[PDB]
């Protein structure tokens, strides 16, 4: 803002203070924060100055060479946008596959379309991964644009007092963006919300001219009050445009309760690492007329060694990738 | 776009998808004087209009349908070749990181299956159709669905011979702005579903974004086609090239009767002295059952990326 | 035997009175019995004289042409040996996939090797398919040779009073071969066999010179007696060299009982159409120290359109193929 | 052949496979003075010899092993490239209808994995090894296992340059009968695992059976190799040509904890006022879990068949 020149686009361009992906020659990923006037170490592959890569587009490979080395366009490294795909891959490389419930890129990609995820939708979500699912949703809805004019929201229902959304610290989202597009509510506040009466007995607002400590003790209470009021708005007769879930809670006695707040004709997608889990859910939903034709889906990707003359699928790879339970909320006659 | 957003109530004139069964989904435009017929009965529209989307509709001599708002996934299941199904398309979109930031080139339009999925999330879609008659049909459909008035452009074009440029005078839905004689496609996402994608790739340099990573996916049924594609991609400077296949499966949730040794023994002892699934007179075990027929191959997916201006503004960084 | 010339080899050669496979231009199979001086109809593809194809090797394609047509080496048809593979494929073509419990060629091929099936082994078997599994076993052990000197046996344990082995009528096995290599025993006779005392009270043999009706009423009783004696030999302390199963009986409370008669270090292979079934069994066997490391295996075959210039996997095919539970019988310390 | 038949009791001098864990199976020859060491303890052989095959052997400071009779499947799992695993090999054997009727040509011998599976069921096995040092090792192993004295022959040979004929004077285990100067291979089953199988296929006409359907499988990692194979097969008169791939998966039987909504609610109510798998203090759901790493590609399998004498004895049929 203090520059006369137009800002750099961090969606297209390597920019200061962005969290960014770096692919090493060994093909594993690192996440790197681009603090001005600092250096970054890649162990055996050398170190480089952050300033020397700013302003380039993503997808380029830089060589580190020595007369902390210098960088030129091509040991070496490749700099990529921190996409939902790349974040998942980083977590897998890091060894956290069980923390992401064994999910794959194709399974999450399918979940996004089965769930009909759109910029203007309000989606009900459970995410036990630390926010990876939330991030897949947000990146598809807004593309990482903190200035999006779209009004869509992800409402995260969670098991503990607070939601675990720690992965969003890598997302390059402003606090404003997050507050506008992500709402969190515990399972207890969602299924047994406080009444307006119960809320008011703790605080009712004043009819602005406050100052000092009085202004600050008041707005903290008013903050609590607005939180409570948000819960009222989200738990009333409010109806959501879809339900997406990656939780290890017991689905057969959880999903029917969540689906009462979903509008008719909206998709429901439950991700699960184990098909037997979804099988039990599908049978439970078969006998509930509020659910249309629950289906268990599986998608698996097999890459090829893609060099001309020696074309063949990869000979080994990791198993897993999980399964999707897809169905639609409907209204019985 | 009647595929986009979230309607509450079914209205006269609305395009709906009426779910009859898993393999039977029909597109039906509501009209108060019309009737929807299935092999199980007749459903007058006036008994549907005014009800919420997602309503189960019942008639006696009881038969049912469910009336749904169109979505790309359900639309694709309703269609009767040139079809990209959701396992391939959702993967392609995820790997190329589709979002409102995306500006995509699609050729060819084919069934329009992929076009509807793109349109839902992309900033803009530029679709190209070779066949003049398929062009006209796709145009009329995209218009009726509301795609053309939103974020979709379709153009009649042999992209292998004539490239991707859209100029005033061309057969296209494109609405030219003030002082615009040509569209600036500025594509950062390219999907090619063509007989010979390697004839089209050379034309991409004129229409792709030049200051960002551009992603490309080529959709080809045969390995020989993949081989020719890998070759041209290398020649025109595309990198991070990788071919993959996607395999989708669907399972039914079923039950197998529990038949004990003891009951088989008791039956044999008796001999010696001389049914619907789920039946509560029996014990059952839940089992998953694979779809009868599987799509064991749709196409090989070849992904590639390009950056044209492999440079930075050295002095603008200095400031 | 009344020919001076050496007989034709029905393993290598199209021969009279053999059941044989015919592949039609539409690629579906028919089973054809080659009765001398008869004709065979293939509907729309014509009819031909059995005599005109005898003596050729298997694997040839014949054209039917007209001046009941004549045949020459190439509408048309291909004649193949009736192998265990081809019998399975015929049943699938015929639409009987559920009668064969959805099994595939690769799953049965794997079962044969996991079970270490050998010419001299005595194998315990359950087969609900009408004898397809029994036939896979017999064909691997003896190769269709009715004069094999090998001594191996398949002991079939079955649910009803008699075993359903009706598919063996297509097997081109002599009654002698079958009686020497296949024994059947009901579940009740296997788990609760009759005693020697109970058998003798019904019949004890005479110390040969009988004749007429006396010789015939005696040998019928002696036949019953020998059947009972065979059961005694197979249910005592007799130990088998392996257990192979394709049944839809409840496995967790059946397999432990069957495995008591299996020698230490012998394989156990249970085929199942549904993995959830085998999962339950594997957990049951985990806590029984008589079973070593039960594993659920899956094998799937994907053919390619194998024409040069248009190479790609088949675009559609049937799902299923089933699963194998593999483990070894062991002796706890 | 110590892989064949069914031994009751473990004997001094017996080759055994000692199962330590799923990924740890070791071949061990029993000797009364020797000891078997694992990372869990020491197992003296004299405490094993004389016990039945399949015995669990226990020691305190309790640790266990299981002592098994060798089989081709367990042997293959015990081995440390050129390995054909059971999903591929069992399929190949089934599709080519292997039985005592089979006479097979295998080239190359590779790890000997396939050789042991063949030997168990075939009439005779003719195996060919290119490398003189691997030949000698395979020969010594096949001899020790008892294969050479049963139904297996191994020959040192570049089959692509010198073909498959076995003549007196050749480097081979083959035992020539009376008046035999050359083996009559008379092969009706051929398996080729070679860098360039298309150089070997032309030599097959001299050694395959001429009056029966001969089956061939070529094992090649790359699609380009498949393409060259399809070409030569056609030129040398092989028909019913089909390439397939086999995919094997293995699953663990596991359990996931059942965690109810109600218990999550009760935990949140408490907040408001202010573990080994299978643990019987909890509820569990049985689940299958895929092996951590999968063999997503071993090789393409190209099958083909030939009949040389495409004729019958017309007069012998007349009689």
């Amino acid at each position: 803002h203090h520059h006369s020149q137009d800002p750099m686009n961090a969606l297209t361009t390597i920019d200061f203070n962005q969290h960014v992906i770096v692919r090493l020659p060994s093909k594993n990923y690192k996440i790197v924060e681009l603090k001005p006037n600092t250096s970054v170490s890649l162990g055996k592959f050398g170190a480089f100055e952050v300033n020397d890569i700013i302003g380039y587009p993503f997808g380029l490979t830089f060589e580190i060479y020595y007369d902390i080395g210098k960088v030129r366009l091509l040991k070496y490294f490749t700099v990529e946008y921190l996409s939902s795909s790349n974040l998942l891959q980083f977590l897998i490389d890091k060894g956290d596959i069980q923390r992401v419930l064994d999910m794959s890129q194709e399974s999450m990609g399918m979940l996004l379309n089965l769930a009909n995820i759109q910029s203007e939708g309000n989606y009900l979500c459970m995410d036990e991964t630390g926010g990876l699912l939330v991030y897949f949703l947000l990146e598809r809805m807004f593309g990482g644009d903190n200035e999006s004019k779209s009004k869509g929201k992800v409402i995260v229902i969670h098991e503990n007092e607070h939601a675990n959304l720690d992965l969003l610290k890598f997302a390059n989202y402003s606090e404003k963006f997050i507050k506008e597009h992500v709402h969190t509510i515990s399972l207890l506040d969602f299924f047994e919300p406080p009444t307006l009466q119960e809320i008011q007995s703790r605080f009712t607002p004043l009819p602005r001219a406050l100052k000092g400590g009085k202004k600050n003790s008041y707005y903290r209470k008013l903050r609590w009050y607005n939180t409570q009021w948000q819960i009222l708005e989200l738990t009333g007769e409010f109806l959501y445009d879809g339900l997406v879930m990656a939780t290890t809670l017991h689905l057969p006695t959880l999903v029917p309760k969540l689906a009462e707040k979903i509008h008719g004709s909206r998709p429901i997608v439950c991700y699960g690492q184990f098909k037997e889990t979804l099988l039990e859910l599908a049978h439970t939903l078969y006998s509930d007329l509020r659910f249309l034709a629950p289906s268990i889906l599986e998608t698996r990707c097999r890459p090829y060694q893609s060099i001309r003359g020696k074309l063949h699928p990869l000979m080994t790879m990791k198993g897993g990738g999980g399964y999707l339970m897809w169905c639609h909320r409907v209204i019985p006659a | 776009n009647c595929f986009s957003g979230y309607k509450d109530l079914i209205k006269e004139g609305d395009l709906t998808l009426i779910w009859v069964s898993r393999d039977n989904i029909k597109p039906v435009r509501m009209h108060s004087e019309e009737v929807f017929n299935t092999r199980y009965g007749s459903f007058p529209h006036k008994d549907i209009i005014g009800k919420p989307y997602g309503s189960q509709i019942a008639i006696r001599t009881f038969a049912f349908v469910h009336v749904l708002q169109p979505t790309p996934e359900l639309w694709t299941l309703s269609l009767p070749t040139q079809i990209v199904y959701t396992p391939d398309s959702s993967y392609i979109m995820q790997r190329l990181n589709c979002s409102p930031h995306s500006r995509v080139i699609e050729a060819g339009t084919g069934s329009g299956s992929f076009s509807h999925a793109f349109a839902r999330s992309v900033g803009h879609l530029f679709s190209f159709e070779f066949h003049h008659i398929r062009y006209e049909q796709a145009l009329e459909e995209f218009k009726e669905h509301g795609l053309i008035d939103d974020n979709v452009t379709i153009t009649h074009r042999d992209v292998c011979q004539g490239g991707f440029l859209i100029k005033k005078g061309d057969t296209t839905s494109y609405e030219f702005g003030n002082n615009e004689t040509a569209a600036s496609l500025n594509a950062n996402v390219v999907f090619l579903d063509l007989p010979a994608p390697w004839d089209a790739i050379p034309h991409l340099d004129s229409v792709i974004s030049v200051d960002e990573k551009v992603g490309l996916c080529c959709f080809s049924p045969c390995i020989e086609q993949v081989d020719k594609t890998l070759d041209v991609l290398e020649k025109y400077g595309w990198t991070d090239v990788e071919m993959v296949e996607i395999q989708g499966r669907q399972y039914e949730s079923r039950r197998q009767m529990v038949r004990s040794l003891n009951d088989a023994l008791e039956r044999l002892r008796d001999i010696k002295r001389h049914i619907k699934e789920g039946d509560s007179n029996y014990k059952w075990k839940e089992v998953t059952k694979m779809e009868a027929e599987i799509k064991s191959h749709t196409s090989y997916l070849t992904f590639a990326f390009k950056v044209v201006n492999r440079s930075r503004d050295d002095e603008k960084v200095n400031e």
